[PDB]
RNA sequence: CCUCCGCAUAAGCCUGCGUCAGAUACUGACAAUUAACAGCCCAAUAUCUACAAUCAACCAACAAGUCAUUAUUACCCUCACUGUCAACCCAACACAGGCAUGCUCAUAAGGAAAGGUUAAAAAAAGUAAAAGGAACUCGGCAAAUCUUACCCC
RNA sequence: GCUACCUAAGAACAGCUAAAAGAGCACACCCGUCUAUGUAGCAAAAUAGUGGGAAGAUUUAUAGGUAGAGGCGACAAACCUA
RNA sequence: GCUAAACCUAGCCCCAAACCCCACCUUACUACCAGACAACCUUAGCCAAACCAUUUACAUAAAGUAUAGGCGAUAGAAAUUGAUGGCGCAAUAGAUAUAGUACCGCAAGGGAAAGAUGAAAAACCAAGCAUAAUAUAGCAAGGACUA
C-alpha cells in the first residue's frame, strides 16, 4: 500500500528479497545447485601506487601563487604533444605520431570506454 | 470578489442598538435580534 | 535557501538564522531594489557616512555587507543596545548592536577629503575597473602562514611533471608500475 | 568504483583494474560489544566484502582475515512539517576480522567571553535586606 | 595499518587543526598522470580519516575538529578527476572524435519523449536479445495527445512565470 | 469582524501621468484624418473582439471560430462546451418566449 | 465481517498494478501518461 | 483584505467614539 | 564571523583607587586626544554625573546611552525600572578633583566627590519607599568614567565604593527573611 | 489470579516502548539485523521414464495417483549479492473482529478481570429457592433435565 | 489481494465407536440454528451461551484466470473490494 | 480579559507578442545471453422534439437567404465581398496548488488546509464565555412607570 517508499530488497516475500540488490556489481555467475563461481576477472583489482617518497600531502600551501585556469583542450594537448614531431618531420603515415585508426586491439579503448574510471 | 460588502458591520449594528436592551440571545446574534427588533417596532 | 528566503543580520546558516526562518515561514518578501553588482560601490572595510537616522554625520568602517538586501553594516555606529546573556536570575550585560544601513542611506568618504563623495565606476587603463569621485575626481582604493605537516610545499605545488602523452592515466600507471596485461578484450555489443 | 559502468568481461579477457577508487569508507566505534578482532566500518552501498578486502588490504595493508557486510535500513518514519516523511539513508555495515591475531581497539578521540564572564563574577546579586530598592544610589 | 583511518595522535582532542589549501584544477593540471593517481590515493586516506572524524563527533555529540578541511579534500578529488576527465576527453576526441566516452543515442520512448537512450554491454546481439525487444523506443499515435497536453502545460509554466516576472519587474520600478 | 482595524495605505493617483494625459487622443482619426483609418482600428486587445461585441455566446463562437485552431486542448474543450451550454440556456430557458 | 477486503501481497501488488502491467496494454500507457500529465509522484504502484 | 477606504474610515471613527467613551477625556 | 561584537566599554575599573604616578595614563590620554585637561576634568565629570542622575529622574534611557557606559547603564537603570525615582543635586560640599587615571584602547579616571543630594523612590502605586523628599544626604562617592580611542565620549563606568563606607539609609518597609526550607527528610541545625 | 495462549516460519509492515537529551508508546540525536538458516541456479542435442500412496508387508480397492535417466560433446582456473530489528499485519483506532504452518496440549512461555468509595432504583451475567411443575407463552422461547410416540415437506 | 467459479502445485483434520463408509460421538478447524447483550456497538454484522458439519461435494495458504450489452452462479435475480 | 480579531503579497486570471555521473519496459528506476509480438477499423449517449422511434448546432456581408427537415423541433450554405497591457483576484478570492504534496482508494482516480512583527530579533470589534447564576407570569417585546 506504501507507493511513495523506494522499492528495495527488503522489502516482498523471499522471492523478492533475494533477487534483488542493492546496486553491486556483480562478481560471478551461479551454476547448478546454486553454487556460486566468482570470477576473479570480474573482481575489481585496485591498482594502488606505491606512495613511499611521494612529496605531495592533500593540502596545498596557503602561499602559492594563483593561476588563471587552463581547461586542457583537444588543439592543446595535439599543440603540447604532436605539434612538435609534425613539425619536426615536415621540415625533415599518422601512427608514427600516434594517432591511431581504431581504438580495437588495445586494453584501454577510449570509445566505446573499456575501463574504470 | 470584485465587489464586496464593506459595511457589513454597521449594517448589523444598525440592528443590534436597538436589541441591546432585549433578553438573551435576541441582543446579540443578528439573525434572532432583526425579528425581534421588527416585532419591537 | 527557502523561496522568498528574508536575509537577516544573522547569517544565513546559522542556529539564530534557523530559530528566526524555520522552514515553514512565508512572511511578505522584501523589496529590495536592484543594484547590478558592477553598480555596488560600497565594500566591506570602506569608510562611510551616514546620512540620516541617529548618528547622521558620523564616518565609520563599513563591517559587513549583506548585499542581497542592499545592506552595509557600520562598526559601533546606528547602534541600539541589546542584553547578551541575560539568564533567569541575572539581568545580562549591554552590549551595542549596530543596525543594517541602505546603500541610498550610507555615502563613501574620500580618502583624504574626509567628505561624502559621490561615486563613478569609471575605467582606468591601469586599473580596468576602479572606483572615481565624481564632485572632487581622486580614486578611492578598494580595502582589504607556516606549513603543516600535510600541507604540501610550493615548490612540489608548482613544480611540472606533466609531460603531454596520447596516453590515458591508466596505461600510463600500468606502464610506471609495472602491470602487465596480455588478454584481449573481447568486443562487446553496445545498445 | 560506484557510479560507473563495469566493462562487460567475457571469458578469457583480461582482468577488472580500477586505478582511481571511487568508494570511500568509514571507521565506526561498534555500538555493541564486539571482538579484539573485529572492526566495524561503514562502507557504499555498492561495495561488496571481496571489494572492502582488497580495498583494506591494498591501500591500508591491513590484513584481512573475514569480511562481512549488512545493509543497514535508515528510518523513514520521521516527518517534517510538511507531513512527508523524511528518509534517513540506508547504510552497508561491514564487520572486518583481522588475520595473525591482530588486535584493534577504536581509539580515545576526543579525550567578549571575558568581558561576560568578569560581569557575572560581578554580578552582586542584592541584598535581602534593601528590599528591592535599587543599590546605585549612594544616599 | 588502521592508524591511518585517524589523525595524528597529538592533533586527537584539539579543538582546530590547520590546514592548507584544497587543491585546484589549475595546480593539479601541471602533475604527471602517475603523480594525480598516488595524489589520488592520498587524498583518499584523508578523506576516509575526515569521514571517521565526523561520524565519531557525531556518536560523541561534540562538533568535529576544523570541518573545513572534508570540503577541501572532497573539493582537491573533484578538481583531480575534472583534471584526469579532461585529459581523458582530450585524448577520445583526438583519437576517435567522439565527445562522449559511453556509447548511446537519442530515441522516443513508449512514451513520446525523446531521450538519450545510453547503451549497454551485452554479449549478444539486439536482434537477439529478449529483454531488449520487449523494451519499446517507438510511441504509439494515441501518444500525440498527451504529447501536445504536456507541452501545453509547460508553456502555461512559462507564460505564468514571464507574466509574474513582469508584474514584479513593474512594481520595482514604480517603487523605486 | 470582517472590517479592517487600520486605515488602508494611501492609494495615490497620478492624474497627469502619460495614459491619463493622452487617453482619447486619435479617437477622431478617421473624421480628422480623411477617413484613412477608422477609430476600432485603435483598439488594442483579443483578436477576435476587435472593433466587435457581443453576448458571451456570441462572443464565444468567435472566439472559437477566429482563434479555435490556435487554443489550447482544455481550453478549447472548455469554450466548446461553454458554447453548447451558452446555446441550450439562450435557446430553451428565460422568462419571455 | 467486512472491510477487511485488502488482503496485501506484492507479488499480486506488482503483478496488478505494476510498471510492466501497465505498459503492457496501450490503455495502461494512457494510464502512466495520465498520471504523468497530472503530476502524480507515484506514475505506478 | 476588503478593497476600499470608506468602511475603513467609519470604523475609525466609531472606534475613536469607543475609546473616548471609554476613557473620557478631562 | 567575519563581524564581531564591537564593545564600546570594558568589563570592569582597570585599577581600583583603595579609598582612604598616573602622568604616564595622563601622557596616553593627551597623545590621543590632544586637548584634555586633568585639572579641567573635575567639573565636566560633575556636570556628566548631575546630566545622568537628572536622565534616570525623567526615564531618559536615550540621553543615559550617551552620559553613562553600557557597562553602567544596566546598574542604574535595572533595579528602577518600573518606579519613579525623584532625585536631585542641592549642593557639592568640596570641589571635585581627580584622584586616579589609568588607561581598543580604553581611559579611565577616577574623581572623588563628596556632594549633597536628595532621594525619594516610589513603588509603582507611587508609595514612598526610600529617601526624603526633601531632606538633602551629604554622599562620599569615587566615580569612576571611561573612554573609548574616534567618536568616543566621557561617561561614567562604574562607582568604587569604600569598604568602609557608612550604611546606607534605611528602608521604610520590613523585610522577612526565609531561614531553610527544611525537606522532610532535613532536620534543622 | 488468568492463561483464550505462547515461541518460531510464512505472509504483511518497514525501525514503530534499544541508549542519551528534551519537552509537553511524543520530539531530536546515536546505535543496530554480521550466514551456515532462506532466496538468488542448472551447457547443448537427442534419448529414457506401464507397475501409486497408505509403517508397504499381508489384504483392500477406486476417485487411478508429486518425486527415476541414459548416449555423445563442452566444462574448474574462483564461497559473491540479498532478508535477518520491533510490542509489528488487514479492519479509519493500543478495534472483544480476520490472519496459513511447526512445536508446546498447559506450559519452562505469555499475561492482569478491580482508578478510589457506597452497595439506591432500572438494566446485563450468574448462583439458590418453600409448595406446585408449562397453570407462562404464538410457541417449553429461555432455563433446567436427557427425555416417548407420531404427522406434513 | 473481498466474493462466485475455475487452473497449478501444497497443507490441515486430536481422541472414541466402527470398519475401506459423501458412517456415528466429538477436538482443532469451517459454518452460523436459537436465545440474550449490543444498535454512533469491541464490531459499518460483534460478543456469550447454544447449535450444524467436522475423511469430505470438506477447510485452507500461495500464484494465476474469467470484467460489466460482461463475468460467475448446487438460481438466492446470489456474488463481482463495506 | 480569554478565545480571538484584523493585515499585504505569496501568487494567480485574461490578453498581446513570440512557436516550443549511475539506474530505469524483468517486480521500472534492476551492470552482463538465441528475439520474432508488435499500430490504423463510423463514436455513442445525454439532451430538444415538452413522450419517442427519422431528426437535434460542435473578419464583415450576402444571410439566418437558397436549401434540408416525423417539411417539425430544428439544421443551414455557396457564388460574391474584402481582412501593447488590465473600470482582473488578493489567502473561503485568484490556478486544485505552500501541492497533484498530505490524506483517501487494490486500482483507475479523488484531493485538501494554510502565512501575516519589525529598519534591524546580532533589538477597542463576531459568536462563545468570564468579570457578574437565579424570583411568581408566560414569542420575552411594546405602552409605560419614580421604579
Ligand atoms: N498585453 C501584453 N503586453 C505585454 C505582455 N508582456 C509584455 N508586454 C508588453 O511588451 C512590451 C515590451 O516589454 P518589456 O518587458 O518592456 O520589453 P522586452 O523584454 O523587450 O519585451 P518582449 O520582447 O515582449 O519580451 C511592453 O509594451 C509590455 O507592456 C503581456 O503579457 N501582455
Ligand atoms: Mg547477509
Ligand atoms: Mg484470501
Ligand atoms: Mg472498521
Ligand atoms: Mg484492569
Ligand atoms: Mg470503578
Ligand atoms: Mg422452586
Ligand atoms: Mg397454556
Ligand atoms: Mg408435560
Ligand atoms: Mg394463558
Ligand atoms: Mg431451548
Ligand atoms: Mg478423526
Ligand atoms: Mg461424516
Ligand atoms: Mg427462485
Ligand atoms: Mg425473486
Ligand atoms: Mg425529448
Ligand atoms: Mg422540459
Ligand atoms: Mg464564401
Ligand atoms: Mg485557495
Ligand atoms: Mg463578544
Amino acid at each position: 500500500a506504501d507507493r511513495m517508499s523506494k522499492w528495495t530488497s527488503k522489502r516482498g516475500p523471499r522471492s523478492f528479497r533475494g533477487r534483488k540488490g542493492r546496486g553491486a556489481k556483480g562478481i560471478g555467475f551461479l551454476t547448478s545447485g546454486w553454487r556460486f563461481v566468482q570470477i576473479k576477472e570480474m573482481v575489481p583489482e585496485f591498482v594502488v601506487p606505491d606512495l613511499t617518497g611521494f612529496k605531495l600531502k592533500p593540502y596545498v600551501s596557503y602561499l602559492a601563487p594563483e593561476s588563471e585556469e587552463t581547461p586542457l583542450t583537444a588543439a592543446q594537448l595535439f599543440s603540447e604533444a604532436v605539434a612538435p614531431a609534425i613539425e619536426k618531420d615536415f621540415k625533415d603515415n599518422l601512427e608514427k605520431y600516434g594517432f591511431e585508426p581504431t581504438q580495437e586491439g588495445k586494453l584501454f579503448q577510449l570509445y566505446p570506454r573499456n575501463f574504470l574510471r | 470578489l470584485r465587489n464586496r460588502v464593506t459595511d457589513r458591520y454597521f449594517r448589523i449594528q444598525e440592528v443590534l442598538k436597538h436589541a441591546r436592551h432585549f433578553r438573551g440571545r435576541k441582543n446579540r446574534c443578528y439573525r434572532l435580534a432583526v425579528r425581534t427588533v421588527i416585532r419591537a417596532f | 535557501l527557502p523561496p522568498h528566503y528574508r536575509y537577516g543580520m544573522s547569517p544565513p546558516g546559522s542556529v539564530a538564522d534557523k530559530r528566526k526562518n524555520p522552514p515553514w515561514i512565508r512572511r511578505r518578501p522584501v523589496v529590495v531594489e536592484p543594484i547590478s553588482d558592477e553598480d555596488w560601490y560600497l565594500f566591506c572595510g570602506d569608510t562611510v557616512e551616514i546620512l540620516e537616522g541617529k548618528d547622521a554625520g558620523k564616518q565609520g568602517k563599513v563591517v559587513q555587507v549583506i548585499r542581497q538586501r542592499n545592506w552595509v553594516v557600520v562598526g559601533g555606529l546606528n547602534t541600539h543596545y541589546r542584553y547578551i546573556g541575560k539568564t533567569m536570575d541575572y539581568r545580562g550585560t549591554m552590549i551595542p548592536s549596530e543596525a543594517p544601513l541602505l546603500h541610498r542611506q550610507v555615502k563613501l568618504v574620500d580618502p583624504m577629503d574626509r567628505k561624502p563623495t559621490e561615486i563613478e565606476w569609471r575605467f582606468t587603463e591601469a586599473g580596468e575597473r576602479v572606483r572615481v569621485s565624481t564632485r572632487s575626481g581622486r580614486i578611492i582604493p578598494k580595502p582589504e602562514w607556516i606549513d603543516g605537516p600535510k600541507d604540501t610545499s610550493v615548490e612540489d605545488a608548482l613544480e611540472r611533471t606533466y609531460v603531454p602523452c596520447l596516453k590515458t592515466l591508466q596505461e600510463e600507471v600500468m606502464e610506471a608500475m609495472g602491470i602487465k596485461e596480455t588478454r584481449k578484450y573481447k568486443k562487446v555489443y553496445w545498445y | 568504483a560506484r557510479n560507473v559502468v563495469y566493462p562487460l568481461y567475457r571469458l578469457g579477457g583480461p582482468q577488472l583494474r580500477v586505478f582511481r577508487t571511487n568508494f570511500f569508507i568509514q571507521l565506526v566505534r561498534p555500538g555493541v560489544a564486539q571482538p579484539e578482532d573485529t572492526v566495524q566500518f561503514r562502507i557504499p552501498m555498492e561495495m561488496t566484502r571481496v571489494d572492502l578486502r582488497n580495498y583494506l588490504e591494498g591501500i591500508y595493508n591491513v590484513p584481512v582475515a573475514a569480511v562481512r557486510t549488512r545493509v543497514q535500513h535508515g528510518s523513514n518514519k520521521r516527518r517534517d512539517h510538511r507531513n512527508v516523511r523524511i528518509k534517513k539513508p540506508d547504510y552497508k555495515v561491514a564487520y572486518v576480522q583481522l588475520a595473525h591475531g591482530q588486535t584493534f581497539t577504536f581509539p580515545d578521540l576526543f579525550p567578549l567571553y571575558s568581558m561576560l564572564e568578569e560581569e557575572r563574577q560581578q554580578r552582586q546579586s542584592s541584598d535581602p535586606r534593601r528590599g528591592g530598592v535599587p543599590s546605585w544610589f549612594g544616599l | 595499518g588502521l592508524e591511518e583511518f585517524f589523525d595524528d595522535p597529538k592533533n586527537w582532542g584539539q579543538e582546530k587543526v590547520k590546514s592548507g589549501a584544497a587543491w585546484t584544477c589549475q595546480q593539479l593540471r601541471n602533475k604527471s598522470n602517475e603523480d594525480l593517481h598516488k595524489l589520488w590515493y592520498v587524498l583518499l586516506k584523508e578523506r576516509n580519516m575526515l569521514l571517521t572524524l565526523e561520524q565519531e563527533a557525531k556518536r560523541q555529540r561534540l562538533p568535529m575538529p576544523s570541518p573545513e578541511r572534508l570540503d577541501k579534500v572532497v573539493d582537491s578529488m573533484d578538481a583531480l578527476d575534472k583534471v584526469v576527465q579532461e585529459r581523458e576527453d582530450a585524448l577520445r576526441l583526438l583519437q576517435t572524435g567522439q565527445e562522449r566516452a559511453r556509447p548511446g543515442a537519442w530515441r522516443r520512448d513508449i512514451f513520446g519523449r525523446i531521450i538519450w537512450h545510453k547503451f549497454k554491454q551485452w554479449v549478444i546481439p539486439w536482434h537477439l536479445n529478449k529483454r531488449y525487444n520487449r523494451k519499446r523506443f517507438f510511441a504509439l499515435p494515441y501518444v500525440d495527445h498527451f504529447l501536445r497536453l504536456e507541452r501545453e502545460k509547460r508553456a502555461r509554466i512559462k507564460a505564468r512565470k514571464e507574466n509574474l516576472e513582469r508584474k514584479k519587474a513593474k512594481i520595482l520600478l514604480k517603487k523605486f | 469582524i470582517g472590517i479592517r482595524l487600520t486605515l488602508p495605505p494611501p492609494k495615490v493617483v497620478d492624474r497627469w501621468n502619460e495614459k491619463r494625459a493622452m487617453f482619447g487622443v486619435y479617437d477622431n482619426i478617421g473624421i480628422l484624418g480623411n477617413f484613412e483609418k477608422h477609430p476600432k482600428e485603435l483598439i488594442r486587445g483579443p483578436i477576435w473582439l476587435r472593433g466587435w461585441k457581443g453576448n458571451e455566446l456570441q462572443r464565444c463562437i468567435r472566439k472559437r471560430k477566429m482563434v479555435g485552431s490556435r487554443m489550447f486542448a482544455d481550453d478549447l474543450h472548455n469554450l466548446n462546451k461553454r458554447i453548447r451550454y451558452l446555446y441550450k440556456h439562450f435557446n430553451r430557458h428565460g422568462k419571455f418566449r | 465481517a467486512r472491510g477487511n477486503e485488502y488482503q496485501p501481497s506484492n507479488i499480486k501488488r506488482k503483478n496488478k498494478h505494476g510498471w510492466v502491467r501497465r505498459l503492457s496494454t496501450p490503455a495502461g500507457v494512457q494510464v502512466i501518461l495520465r498520471r504523468m500529465l497530472k503530476g502524480r509522484k507515484s506514475l505506478s504502484h | 483584505v476588503k478593497k476600499g477606504f470608506r468602511a475603513a474610515f467609519r470604523f475609525q471613527k466609531e472606534l475613536e467614539r469607543q475609546r473616548l467613551l471609554r476613557c473620557p477625556p478631562p | 564571523s567575519d563581524r564581531s561584537i564591537h564593545l564600546a566599554c570594558t568589563a570592569g575599573i582597570f585599577d581600583a583607587y583603595v579609598p582612604p604616578a598616573s602622568q604616564v595614563s595622563i601622557r596616553r590620554i593627551k597623545d590621543y586626544d590632544a586637548n584634555f585637561k586633568i585639572k579641567d576634568f573635575p567639573e565636566k565629570a560633575k556636570d556628566i554625573f548631575i546630566e545622568a542622575h537628572l536622565c534616570l529622574n525623567n526615564s531618559d534611557h536615550d540621553r543615559l546611552h550617551t552620559l553613562v557606559t553600557e557597562h553602567c547603564f544596566p546598574d542604574m537603570t535595572w533595579d528602577i525600572k518600573y518606579k519613579t525615582v525623584r532625585w536631585s543635586f542641592v549642593e557639592s560640599l568640596e570641589p571635585s578633583h581627580v584622584v586616579q587615571v589609568r588607561c581598543n584602547v580604553y581611559g579611565q579616571i577616577t574623581v572623588r566627590m563628596h556632594t549633597r543630594q536628595t532621594l525619594a523612590i516610589y513603588d509603582r502605586f507611587g508609595r514612598l519607599m526610600y529617601g526624603q523628599e526633601d531632606v538633602p544626604k551629604d554622599v562620599l562617592e569615587y566615580v569612576v568614567f571611561e573612554k573609548q580611542l574616534p567618536y568616543g565620549s566621557w561617561r561614567m563606568h562604574t562607582k568604587i565604593v569604600p569598604p568602609w563606607a557608612p550604611p546606607k539609609q534605611p528602608i521604610l518597609k520590613t523585610v522577612m527573611i526565609p531561614g531553610p526550607q527544611l525537606k522532610p527528610e532535613e532536620e534543622y541545625e
